[PDB]
């Protein structure tokens, strides 16, 4: 359960609906993704560790 | 509350009775005789 308060019983089951697993895909960096600006800077054409 | 686990303890036979039940972070979790099984963990403060 994420919280504890009863909000309803409504059409609540145990069925395991995920038999085939919560999907897998790989994280590649190469194009920008999982970056981010680097506050209130500029930098261009270059380069940053 | 419900997800939650219960007080872990274990039921033995000692001094000749067959239900002396023992349970964790005994005595208390500041003095406990072994830190390891008590679900309480010693932590220091984070800053901020
Ligand atoms: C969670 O809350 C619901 C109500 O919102 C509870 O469902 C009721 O349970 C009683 C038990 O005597 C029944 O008389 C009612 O008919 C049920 N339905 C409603 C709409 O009240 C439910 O028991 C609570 N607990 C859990 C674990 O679901
Ligand atoms: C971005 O930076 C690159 C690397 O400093 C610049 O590329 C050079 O451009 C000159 C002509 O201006 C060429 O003679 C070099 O051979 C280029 N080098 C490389 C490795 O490509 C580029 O001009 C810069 N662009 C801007 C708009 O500043
Ligand atoms: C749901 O089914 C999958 C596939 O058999 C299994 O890996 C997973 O452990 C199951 N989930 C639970 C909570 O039993
Ligand atoms: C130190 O703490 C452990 C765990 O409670 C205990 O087994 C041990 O006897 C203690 N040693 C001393 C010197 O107090
Ligand atoms: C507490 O959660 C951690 C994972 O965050 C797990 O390694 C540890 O065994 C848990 N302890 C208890 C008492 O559930």
């Amino acid at each position: 359960v994420i919280g504890d308060f009863n909000c309803t019983n409504f059409a609540i089951n145990d069925l395991n609906t995920t038999v085939p697993r919560i999907s897998e895909y790989v994280v590649d960096v190469s194009y920008g993704l999982g970056t981010y600006y680097i506050l209130d800077r500029v930098y261009l054409n270059t380069t940053i560790l | 509350p419900i997800g939650t686990n219960y007080r872990s303890c274990e039921s033995t036979t000692v001094l000749d009775h067959t239900d002396w039940c023992r349970c964790s972070c005994l005595p208390d979790p500041i003095t406990a005789y072994d830190p390891r099984s008590c679900s309480q963990k010693k932590s220091l403060v984070g800053v901020g």
